[PDB]
Order: C-alpha cells, then structure tokens, then sequence
C-alpha cells in the first residue's frame, strides 16, 4: 500500500500569464513546467510511469485553479488496477476552479484487471463564470488478452457544484457478478467508454455533435443537461479514436480569441 | 361513489389508456431498432432484459422504491432529494424531458379526478414537488393509499414493459403473438428485478447505463422519428 | 408444471388492454345507443355502463364466468359445454353472439400461440371440446386451471371490460380523456356491488333477458355508417 | 272457491277427412273457452281463444297443452290481457307444453302480462317441434297498470322459453324482472316504454329483410330483429302502448301466411 498525491495551484502572475503558485506531487506523479499554447492558455504535463495500483493503494488529488487562469493539463499515462483481493485501490479528486477560469483536465485512464476493485470519488467546485472541460475514460480490463469485464467491482462518482450548487452528477457502477456488462444497454460489444462534460464552453451543440459524426471507430453522442451545459458520451474499441474525438473537441472550445467579444 | 377501492385504482392508473401520454415516447428504443439492433423476437428480448436490468432497474424502480419509503415517513424533504439527483443525473435530453412530462401529466390526471382525495401529505408533496418523473410521484402516490410495496411495483413494471413490447410489436414490427411470448418469457426476470430493487439503497440510484444513455441522446438527431424519445 | 409462470403477471398479461382478441373493434350495442343520442355526455355515459354492467354483462358474462370457473374445479366439463350452449342459445343478437364467440376463440387460440404457457390437463381437454367458447366462459376455466382466485379473476376482468367501454365512449361520443378517468372512478362502488352480486347468483339466472341492450345490438347490424364489429 | 283455482286447456288438431284442419280432442276449465275453427285462406284454421277473468291470485296455475298434429296449419287468436294480483308470500303461474307436428304450423302467442303491484308471477313454456315443423310464437309484458302510473310495481316475474328441434335445444328465453334488484326503467332494459313484446319465428317462409321491414314501418315501435345461432328469427319491441306491438305482430303473421 502507497498514497500518491499530487496537489496544483495556479494564479495570473505579473506577466499576465498562468503560473503555478504551489504545487506537489508524490510518486509515480510529476508535472512539467507549463507552457502557453495560445497568448490566452496555459498548459501543464501530467506524466506517471507505474506498475499500477494494488489492493490499499490510494491517490488524493487536488487542483486549484486561481481567478482569470486558463489551464490544460495533458497526460498520456493509463491507470492500470490490479487484482486487489479482498481489497481495493482508490482515487480521490478534489478540484476548484476560480472566477473566470478554465479548466481541461482528465483522470487517467482506467484499466481494471482481473478481480480489480476500484473506487473513484471526484467532486469539482465552479463558479459560475467558470469554465470545465472534464471527462474519464473507462476500459473493460485488458482487451489484447480477452481479459473483459473480469474485475470484481469499479464504483466511481463525480458531483460538480456551480456556486455551491449541485448541476451534474454521475454514479458509475460497473459490477460483472450483478449483469453482463457487454448487454446492449451497457458496453454492447464495445470496449472503451468516454464520458466527458463540458461547462459553460464557448461552443453549440451541432459543433460537438459534428466532431462525433466525424470520428472513425466511435458510436458517439452528446446532450444538453439540466443545467443547460453538455454531456458527450461514446463507446469504441480502442482509446486511440475516443482520444482523438476529446482533442477535436479540446480544439473546438479552445478556438476562441482574446482579441474578439 | 365516495368509495375509492385501491385495487381499482391501482389497475386504472396503470392502464394502457391512462392519459400521460406513454404510447408517444420510446426512451430510446426508436433509436436501437432505425440502427437494426433490434430486428426479431430475440433481439427485442435481449433489448428488454438489457434495459430493465439498467436503466428501469437503477432510476424508475429504484426511485419509485425510494421516494415510496419516504412517504411512509412523511420525509418530503428526502424525496425532493431523490427527484434533485435524477434531474441531474439524467444527461440524455429526451429521457429527462420524457419522464418528467409523465410525471407533471400523471400528478395533473390524479388532480383532474376531484373525488379523488390523495391525503394530506401527497397534497404537500404534489405542491412542493419541481421535478417529478412518473416513477417518483407514483412511488407517493402508492405509499399514500396504503397500497402494498411489492404489489405497486409488480403493476408498474408491468405495464412499463407492456408499452415498451408494443412499441417493439409496432415497429420492428413483431407478430402481436411474439409479445405476448415475449411478455411471458419476462416473468421469472420480473420477479428478480423487484428482489433486487428491494435490496438496493440510495447508494445505487441512477446507476450509469452506457449505450442506453448514447442511443437516448442519438434520438434527438433521427431524421424520421414517429416517438418524442 | 408453471414453475416459472408468475400469475400475478398473466393476470395482468390476458387482461392488458393489448391483449390481441380484438377487443377494441366492438362497442357491444354501444354505438348504436351513441348514434341515437342516448349517450351523448358524460351524465349519460355513466349511466349506460351502470345500466349495461348491471343487465348483459352480469347476468351473461360475469354468472358465466363463475359458472365455468366452479365447473373447473370439479372438472365437470359436460358442466361447462352446457353452459356455453345455453349461452349461445340465449344470445339473439347476432353481432353480440359473433362478437362474444370471436372473442372467445381468440382467447383461447393466444393462449394456446404461447407455448412456454402450460395451461394443465383440463383447460387442454376444455380447449379441444369446446364448440362455441366466450371470452368469459373460456376466462373463467383458464382462471380456474391456474389456482387464481375467483373475486380476483373477476375484477380484473370486469375492470378491463369496463375500461374498453369507457375508451369507446371516449372516442364516440365524444368525451375528453379526464371524463373517462373521472367515470372510471364513479364506477368502483358498482364494481364491488356487481362482483358481491355475481358471487350470490346461482345459474338460474344466467342470461337473464336485458330488453332495450338486446334491441340497440340488433339494430347495430343496419348501421349505415359503423366504426364497430357490434 | 274454497282455495286456489287451476285453469286448463287442452288441444289436439289433425288433418280431417276434407283435408281441413280439425279439432280432434280438446277440454277447458274457467276462464278458458274455444270457438269452432273457421277458415281464412284454404291453407289456414282458426281457432279464437277467449277468457274473461278478474285475474290470477296467490296460488292459482294455468296448465297448457297444445298438440297441432301433422300438415295441420293453424292459427290460435286471442283479445284477453292476463292480469296479475297482490299474491302476497305467493305467486301465480302458468304453465304451457306445446307440441308441433310434421310440416305443422301454428301461430300462437299466451295473453299479455299485466302484473300489479306486488305481484309473484311464473310461467314456464316448452315447445317441441319436428324438423319441418313451423312456428310463430311471441310474448308480451306490461309494467303494470298504466293508467294508474302503476309501473314496476310488482313483487317479480320470472318466464321461460326453451324451443326443441327433433328434442335438440334450438332457443331459449329468460326473463326475470325484479324492481327490487334493478331499475327496469334504465336504458338497457324498458327504458321509458311500458310495453315489451319477443317474438320468435321459426322455420317460417320469411326473409330477414321482411321482418326488418315491418318494424320499420310500425308507429309507436322501437324493435328489432336477427338471426338466433340455429339460422331462425327473434323479434324484440318497446311500446308505450299493447296497441303498437298488436298490429306489428299482425304484420308479420300476415307476412308468414302470405304464401303457397
């Protein structure tokens, strides 16, 4: 057993730009100085190189996203879990996100072995001139050895608060031993699961619906939620053409200039 | 002609021709037959465990049990809970849009009924509630006329899925005998669905389904749909 | 064996509104009473299916389907032809007479189409015998065959019925949707009254004669212009 | 006078030597009393059934028998009501067997039912016919005495018709009135009208059509006719008045008769 922990805040600094006021991370965690795609972005790597996670196991993340900042954090690492036992491994992530801020930001993703037990908590603070580009992406175990669905139980959750108020939430229970997750409701024969959100983006629904459409190896879909923001979720056999339709869209919302209103 | 009989009741409120509007609307279904997933008597069958084992299981059930619960309790503040969290939970547009409409409609047919007294808490419950779904106002609804847990599921189910094999029989379209047999095939599977729905807590409501939500939210973008869902 | 056929869901299955016997294409002298203007409201509906319920439906249909079902459980199958030829005989109107036997035949014949369904020994020898079955007669043997009691069998078919006849009125008349929930509810007292009534009448009074129901079911067959079977 | 009075009436008609249908044994007791037959049509007797009576009370039956013997063609007329009394813990009945020989014909039809109030009154009748055997048989019912706004008054009545074909069940009726149980004024029984007639004709020279057309064109009548499962017809009329019903029974007996 191990936590890993990985705590970032960021503020405007004197250049005007998005800096990281303080940050800290544990194994296998670590995070690369930032760099600024457009004048009105900054971008942070999240890079992780683990065995993955065993029974006991814990990670506690925690982001904060200073007024005014513009941040993208990208990573490339999957979270593999193993088989813990009698056990589970766990994560836990506690995102804030300022006045006028932005954030595009992903856990990694989950690959679930054999007997795996996981349990996923995410609760994610906004203002209401905030703005979230947020999703997951869960796959059935390891697909190259036929290893589907053979883990004992995933359990993960994300709230998001507007102001302190509930706008979205989502409960992910994903157990082989109560239904045949590959059921036509469920994964129906696929094997790569997205679910994104999208807050308060500078964007309409046709644009996404568009990316979907035009996405080779993705049964695909977005919506308006309650709250009026959208939710995009799309089934694949791979992770290669779900990451590719997040980027189109991470490139949608990201098209907007500071030099227009 | 005061004498409201519950066991009446509970069969005019689950009637096909109960006016809420449930024949317009497939949650989904529309979408998995345009895109021949759903072609045949056995392919509907599977959609049907699919979808009772998922979506119907972990909200409509599972609601009906919870906010069927807080009645007996009194706990109005619980079920506005309940009803807060599968407002938000519901991402498909046309799912969330469909269910409350049957609630606001049912909640409005029982109120047209004037003889009809629910009591003094579903009168609380009717006036406070923002967004009902069928599920959650026919869970107080039950509880307030004393009609027996179980009971009040096993109609509910009933006839949830009695609608969902018509609309199969109507469009893919099946012999009317393929849904009776599909109907009756669904017994046992009934019966394990209303165990398990007594099993599950709040932990459990709103349980994500995948391919269901996505093909809930493919619907808006059919270019012919004969349903609102 | 029907170890896993639940008759707390074939109860609710064989008197779905969409259980396919045809129910919805006959008015049973209904229409013609619409047609002339007896039933032209609300008011006037109410009291049509009180006066139909409580006339045709309880001394032929309701007495009949308790016969049948107490038959059953003797396995007195001659009992049981005898009552559906004293029916047949009874029955003057030939469009309630077709109507009610069409029913029947289907019943039966969608009962049998369901071969996970095994309804025993006696409804099969029942189903192979009988000549001029009705949807209450067959009803009531399929009922009792199943264990399912008699009060029960009872109300949710008269429900049914009764549900069926107010959607005719609905369409016919015609009657907002709320009338016909509001008369459904007016009618649960006379439900009760019919089901104590039926539990009382021996077979003396099967197919007691209704005058001006019997008349208005003939007088169905000239209709011009019909959206019914009856 | 000592206590309640049977009255009956016995008929037996065959084929007489001239080819003429005659009576060949008959018997009556008060208020019963027949004519000699006369002949209308050369095909046809007539036999006028008469009776005044101040009616039936607790404890009096009629017993009825009829035997209308081979290829005899005969028609019983009568004018008299039945009129029934206060039987009190009792009742009063009439009870009729009514035999039709090989290719016979009878038109024939038992006085019309006046039942006051609290009146018991039964009847039982039972027509055996042979395959070419035909008939003309009807009944009417009065809610009571109209004039004294003397309607459903009555304790209850209770008739019954069964029609055997070669000792085969071909028809049966079954009415049972009981203002205590019902209101046998409402829409699906009398509704409003005072007078009911059912009338069945069996094995007759007649099309549907025929029938329907005589309804249609009687005053007064709300009625009906169809076809019964055993391919014969049943007649069924609301009147304010016996007068109505009378002349659409004429009607249709006339149209029976009318033929070789």
């Amino acid at each position: 057993a191990q936590e890993s922990k990985l705590r970032l805040k960021t503020k405007i600094g004197a250049d005007g730009r998005c800096v990281i006021e303080d940050n800290f991370f544990t194994p296998p965690f670590k995070l690369m100085a930032p760099f600024y795609p457009k004048d009105d972005l900054a971008e942070i790597m999240l890079l992780a190189v683990s065995p993955g996670m065993m029974r006991g196991d814990a990670q506690d993340v925690q982001l904060n996203i200073g007024p005014n900042c513009k941040l993208r954090i990208t990573s490339q690492s999957f979270e593999k879990i193993h088989n813990t036992e009698d056990g589970f491994a766990s994560r836990d992530m506690h995102i804030v996100v300022g006045e006028n801020a932005f954030l595009d930001f992903a856990p990694f993703p989950l690959i679930p072995f054999e007997n795996a037990h996981f349990k996923g908590n995410t609760t994610i603070s906004l203002r209401s001139s905030s703005q979230l580009l947020y999703s997951e992406i869960i796959v059935a175990g390891r697909v190259a050895r036929n290893e589907l669905f053979k883990f004992n139980r995933l359990h993960t959750k994300i709230s998001i608060l507007q102001d302190e108020k509930p706008i979205y939430y989502d409960n992910t229970i994903l157990d082989p031993k109560t239904t045949d997750l590959n059921n036509m409701c469920m994964f129906d024969g696929y094997t790569h699961y997205l679910n994104l959100v999208l807050v308060n983006c500078p964007i309409e629904l046709s644009g996404v619906r568009e990316c979907i459409e035009e996405s080779e190896g993705v049964d695909g879909a977005v919506s308006e939620t309650a709250s009026s923001h959208l939710c995009v979720k799309a089934l694949a056999k791979g992770s290669e053409p779900l990451l590719h339709l997040r980027e189109k869209i991470a490139r949608l919302v990201t098209q907007t200039t500071t030099q227009k209103v | 002609n005061a004498h409201v009989d519950n066991e009446f009741l509970i069969l005019q409120v689950n009637d096909a021709v109960f006016p809420i509007g449930s024949y317009t609307h497939s949650f989904g279904l529309e979408t998995y037959i345009q895109q021949k997933k759903v072609t045949n008597k056995e392919s509907a069958l599977e959609y049907l465990k699919a979808n009772l084992s998922s979506q119907f299981l972990y909200t409509e059930m599972l609601s009906l049990k919870l906010t069927y619960e807080s009645a007996l309790q009194q706990d109005l503040k619980k079920i506005l809970g309940v009803e807060e969290v599968i407002m938000l939970s519901t991402s498909p547009m046309e799912l969330r849009l469909a269910n409350q409409k049957l609630g606001n409609r049912f909640i409005k047919t029982l109120q047209a009924m004037n003889e009809l007294d629910m009591g003094e808490f579903f009168n609380a419950y009717a006036q406070k509630t923002k967004d009902p779904t069928h599920a959650t106002s026919y869970g107080v609804f039950a509880a307030s006329l004393g009609i027996e847990l179980k009971k009040a599921l096993r109609h509910y189910l009933y006839a949830q899925t009695s609608n969902m094999v018509i609309n199969c029989v109507k469009s893919v379209p099946l012999s009317q005998n393929d849904g009776q047999k599909i109907l009756l095939s669904l017994q046992s599977p009934f019966n394990q669905l209303i165990e398990k729905t007594l099993e599950l807590d709040e932990s459990h409501l709103c349980t994500a389904s995948v391919q269901n939500d996505i093909k809930a939210m493919q619907h808006e973008s059919l270019y012919s749909r004969l349903y609102m869902s």
